[PDB]
DNA sequence: CCTGGAGACTAGGGAGTAATCCCCTTGGCGGTTAAAACGCGGGGGACAGCGCGTACGTGCGTTTAAGCGGTGCTAGAGCTGTCTACGACCA
DNA sequence: TGGTCGTAGACAGCTCTAGCACCGCTTAAACGCACGTACGCGCTGTCCCCCGCGTTTTAACCGCCAAGGGGATTACTCCCTAGTCTCCAGG
């Protein structure tokens, strides 16, 4: 269960992000407890990605993550990234980042410190992490949504979300 | 692998394209080429690659679109049609993903299939834009268009695109 | 959907074999129409695999497939395998395989004929084919069983396995 | 072929196949992750430092012990050389082959003991495929590592 | 005015081709048996239907923290010349 | 075990630029609180279609058995391609 994965001490994703994500996935409205499983999921995914990123880091002995690092991390997991560094209708057209940005730099710094490598990070890697994490989470929510329809129910539930994740 | 000029050249459907979209489609095509050539490497049992191998590798692709593609390949090889992408850059990216021997006929076939998929992607984008009127093809015109067609998504899908 | 995949005029898997497969999945009971979706699913997987194997055979300027062709196709599906040719609860320990051998050979011959290739098949290629197909079908059936339990129900219906297929793959 | 010496022809074939598959996959991962022209044992060492649990810690500790010391190293270096050279057009060194031999023999030991435990749970003194199937399914981390395959 | 590319050859090494004998498949025939298919209460899971409170959709105020730069800065990511040191290929 | 041979990835030194940290401001969203209700839960009372059982055809399978056919093997030829070359015309 993802319930044990979330802990106390690290930074908190605001709930409004959760309802916005559910609206993006097409759901009607969120339940009173759905925040914890989704926050755990996003935290664990970012943990895995940043860990593989540090794996790439240790190879070149550098101390800043470049777009090459994040793209290698994405591809070794077999994810074809296409981004480049260079009431549902109310947000269907909108494709901006739905999460505040400073929160994830704070998360990245904290997880890197927890691993034990205070390392500077560039914005392009942040954008790549943004897109990959949003894609994964919207996929998972869509899976849960079709499951909860399949149960002849018009609502989402923590049981639904965790069984959807397990179904992978 | 910067094919943007050839994209505009092979795109007669004006509708001035966002600079980002050229990079997106460039990544799209280069990923297609990489996956399909790793495919060709894993399927072959002989040291020298052959054009007919690529033909068959595209033949199993579901739908009459594969037969259209191979018809275009025959046309460009000998029938009536020419190519616009450079052969040399394609050969370089070819060598970057194998340790075998490759003839020019395979290069011609690969350029033809790149022509073909570029044509379908640009026309699908323009059709989706016309469904949404206005102009100036945007990123949104790719997603829910690749998702619009059943076969494209059924064979490409997966790949993460800007937002969702 | 999946039911449309099957058509009148071709051989079919025995119904009792389907029932044994569902029991091997651990399901205590099933609806009366469960045979059709799994028949379609196994036919579709066999069709794709045999087409890919035929392509591999054609590449080598060959006239009859070997275990090498099948293993190359298997690596092609990004699906590893470690095989080399060289009441209900008291049943999972059984390793004996379900679908009869000659039925599967007849299926292969028909699906090759529809491709216009009277190509002989070696028994090692068979072994690989039925083992991989039973693996995929049992995995799908287990996922279906899980999603049925999640529905706060105790049996399985055709809509259930349809949903299971919809989740695992993409559209159509 | 030497797994029997480490310790049922079919089970030996299965263990050899799964070992060579793991070696091939790890070599592919190492080749694709590195950016410099040649690879060192440190690359595989870091590849070890991602397996959650104390088992990965023992894996890397034993790799380090083999590098500093000798342990056993009964595996043919030429066979390993053939295995990665068949699927790599890059540059290698002997430290890497020693490390990969150590890690593969460690995995062989783990799977052997898991099979023995599973067989003893079923009251059987022989090696059979159903026992290794039950063992590989039972362990969580091995199932996560080997779930992609089938046998 | 560059530069990469349009010819040139040129040999070898793989690519294409022919023969062959036997192993491995392939088709067929037969015996029968294990299995596959056809009824049967029933009863138990499913489902139509009734009832609710409570979890939650929507609305309102408020803050406080997130974004947009603004700026000084530094550190540390690249760029560019050694060398010795560690594989490779040989005895 | 040793020769050498090579080339190449650490190494050091420079540099300039891009993250970084803080400042500050401002204002827009997160959240907490009220209210009123839609629905998932919960229960109920009947229902009909799998599910064990039983009996009763049949054709999968195995074993043999002949047979043949093309496949792994060997031997032969050749021409196609990388692969160096080269200098030179188009860009």
């Amino acid at each position: 269960h993802l319930a044990d994965h979330v802990s106390v001490g690290e930074t908190q994703i605001p709930k409004a992000s959760t309802q916005h994500l559910l609206r993006k996935a097409g759901s009607l409205s969120a339940a009173g407890d759905t925040e914890v499983p989704i926050r755990g999921f996003v935290h664990m995914k970012l943990h895995k990605l940043v860990q593989k990123s540090l794996l790439a880091m240790q190879l070149a002995k550098r101390k800043t993550i470049m777009k090459s690092d994040v793209k290698k991390a994405a591809e070794l997991m077999h994810l074809p990234v296409f981004a480049i560094p260079t009431e549902v209708r109310s947000q269907m057209k909108s494709t901006c980042l739905i999460i505040p940005k400073e929160r994830f730099r704070t998360m990245a710094k904290e997880i890197s410190k927890k691993e034990g490598h205070d390392v500077h990070i560039a914005e392009a890697a942040l954008d790549m992490l943004q897109v990959i994490v949003e894609s994964c989470t919207v996929r998972l929510l869509e899976k849960a949504l079709v499951i909860t329809y399949s149960g002849k129910r018009t609502r989402v539930t923590s049981k639904d979300i965790e069984t959807a994740f397990m179904l992978e | 692998g910067k094919y943007g000029l050839f994209i505009k050249r092979i795109s007669p459907k004006d509708a001035d394209i966002t600079k980002e979209s050229l990079e997106t489609v460039n990544n799209m095509l280069v990923f297609l080429a990489e996956k399909l050539t790793k495919q060709a490497n894993i399927i072959i049992d002989q040291k020298t690659l052959r054009h007919d191998a690529f033909l068959w590798l595209l033949t199993d692709i579901q739908g009459e679109l594969g037969k259209h593609s191979q018809d275009f390949a025959n046309s460009v090889l000998y029938g009536e049609k020419e190519l616009v992408f450079p052969t040399k850059r394609t050969e370089n990216l070819m060598r970057k993903n194998t340790c075998l021997r490759i003839s020019q006929s395979a290069v011609k076939t690969l350029t033809a299939i790149l022509e073909y998929f570029c044509g379908q992607i640009m026309e699908a984008s323009f059709s989706q834009a016309k469904k949404s009127k206005r102009k100036r093809i945007r990123p949104i015109d790719i997603e829910a268009a690749i998702s619009q067609d059943k076969e494209l998504h059924s064979m490409f899908g997966k790949g993460v695109i800007s937002g969702r």
